[PDB]
């Protein structure tokens, strides 16, 4: 899939032209079918809009609302030369607010993103954040047999999912939000794993190992390790704080813990997340 | 005298074989009635294939391990195409070609496990390119509105290209299961309809499917 920048002729409004050629042993890319398909279902302000599709000969082009850069690009700009650096906390609460808002929407329509990360979070010059690339997403409203898929990075992958789980729900996306957050605060990846083995370790390093009493179902996990070097949870404050120049208040922490549980069922929901005291000021 | 299996309220906990029968039955029933009553579509074959509808379905079902939901969806895709593609009409001259396409598209657009068109084409009995365009066509006539959700057909209807008229014509919140009640709706429907051994494909499976009251 190759994309280009373009702009309406009738309207001056600019757009993004992702190009997916047609005719092949697989004909129309399932990814395209899945993307185009779900996008018509996701009309929300924090979810890149799919303007239209342009079929033609052996070339299909999806016309997305052109967004400037992304959470990833955005931060590098800030401190690409000054090594890792988090963002102003007011700004961390704002972007996190938009991400849960758009995601909250997805989950209500029974759709999981499945691949949330800094770069999959487009931003426009107006500072608006929107969820992107729904190529690996899926409508869980349709009870088919689930199967995780290959991603280029595992820095945002949930532990249980990495442990072979194929029965996860919306919970998978919440974990990513937890990671995304921590990264926005500290400026760098909270679990820079380099493979499923490495990642799990790093996650367990700070979260401790799974607690078969607070998370009994983990034994059902196909890649579970009955006899692994148990570890206690390291405490979050002393892991982040030292790399952030603002007192990580209480709420932020509690919230951060609610998104970063190991036991899926214990992970907060996007709905619940949006109603956590940490966002009180956005109400009333 | 004929057997009398009792099906589960959940089509997932139901025999993939039993579905294909219930679906196939319904399928030749619509073919009977639709013919009981011109311009060709990509789904038209030059003459009725010799292989029965059912014998064609299991094969596609077995050698491509099509999932349950994908089976139902295929059927539902009939009411979707018949509604948004006037020329398309389910009759014993379009069924197969439709079924191939329908089935291979429900799988790719809705499932985690899915094959390549060439695989599908091989099992289906056609040239890959034949299946490519056959899939591209259906996708255009529906505007990639393949997710079986309550208001899908309508939205699809609307989203169609509309003829300007002199006089003007004419959210899933709170909606049960967030609007994913189509596939069940149909499941229940087929058992109520062609549930008994009284359709036409009697020849296939001699069974009486009773769905719990
Ligand atoms: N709306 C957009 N605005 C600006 N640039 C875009 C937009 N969409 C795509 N791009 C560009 O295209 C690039 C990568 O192609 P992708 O859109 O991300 O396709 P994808 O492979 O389905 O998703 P991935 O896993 O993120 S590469 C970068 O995201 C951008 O440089």
């Amino acid at each position: 899939a190759t994309v280009y920048k373009g702009l309406n002729k009738t309207t001056g409004v600019y757009v993004a032209l992702k190009e997916v050629k047609l005719d092949s042993e697989e004909g129309t890319p399932s990814t395209a079918i899945r993307e185009i398909s779900l996008m018509k279902e996701l009309k929300h302000e924090n979810i890149v809009r799919l303007y239209d599709v342009i079929h033609t000969e052996n070339k299909l082009t999806l016309v997305f609302e052109f967004m400037d850069n992304d959470l990833k690009k955005y931060m590098d700009s800030r401190t690409v030369g000054n090594t890792p650096r988090g963002l102003e906390l007011n700004l961390v609460k704002y972007f996190q607010w938009q991400l849960l808002q758009g995601l909250a929407f997805c989950h209500e329509n029974k759709i999981l993103h499945r691949d949330l990360k800094p770069q999959n979070l487009l931003i426009n010059k107006r500072g608006q954040l929107k969820l992107g690339d729904f190529g690996l997403a899926r409508a869980f409203g349709i009870p088919v047999n689930t199967f995780s898929s290959e991603v280029v990075t595992l820095w945002y992958r949930a532990p249980d999912v990495l442990m072979g789980s194929r029965t996860y729900s919306t919970s998978i996306d919440i974990w990513s939000c937890g990671c995304i957050l921590a990264e926005m605060i500290t400026g760098k990846p909270l679990f820079p794993g380099t493979n499923d083995e490495e990642q799990l370790k790093l996650i367990f390093d700070i979260m401790g190992t799974p607690n078969e009493s607070l998370w009994p179902s983990v034994t059902k996990l196909p890649k579970y390790n009955p006899n692994i070097q148990q570890r206690p949870p390291r405490d979050l404050r002393q892991v982040l704080q030292p790399h952030t120049k603002e007192p990580l208040d209480g709420n932020l922490m509690d919230f951060l813990h609610g998104l970063l549980q190991l036991n899926p069922d214990m992970r907060l929901s996007a709905k619940q997340a949006l109603h956590h005291p940490w966002f009180a000021e956005y109400y009333h | 005298g004929i057997p009398k299996v009792i099906l589960p309220a959940d089509f997932n906990k139901c025999s993939r074989t039993d579905l294909v029968v219930l679906i196939s039955r319904m399928l030749v029933s619509l073919i009977a009635i639709n013919e009981n009553s011109i311009t060709l579509t990509r789904y038209h074959s030059k003459i009725p294939p010799n292989i029965s509808i059912f014998n064609y379905f299991i094969r596609l079902t077995k050698f491509s391990s099509l999932e349950h939901c994908v089976l139902m969806t295929s059927l539902y895709y009939i009411d979707l195409l018949q509604t948004v593609y006037p020329d398309f009409t389910l009759n014993s001259l379009t069924a197969h070609r439709f079924l191939l396409t329908a089935t291979t598209v429900a799988t790719k657009g809705l499932c985690d496990s899915f094959s390549t068109n060439a695989h599908y084409a091989k099992v289906g009995g056609v040239r890959c390119h034949e299946l490519n365009i056959l899939e591209n066509d259906f996708l255009k006539r529906v505007n990639y509105r393949i997710i079986p959700r309550d208001h899908n057909i309508t939205l699809c209807s609307i989203e169609q290209k509309q003829k300007k008229f002199v006089i003007d014509k004419n959210s899933y919140v709170n909606r049960p299961k967030s609007g994913y009640n189509v596939l069940d709706k149909y499941y229940r429907r087929i058992v109520q309809l062609v549930g008994s051994f009284n359709a036409s494909p009697d020849k296939s499976r001699k069974v009486d499917y009773v769905l719990p009251p």
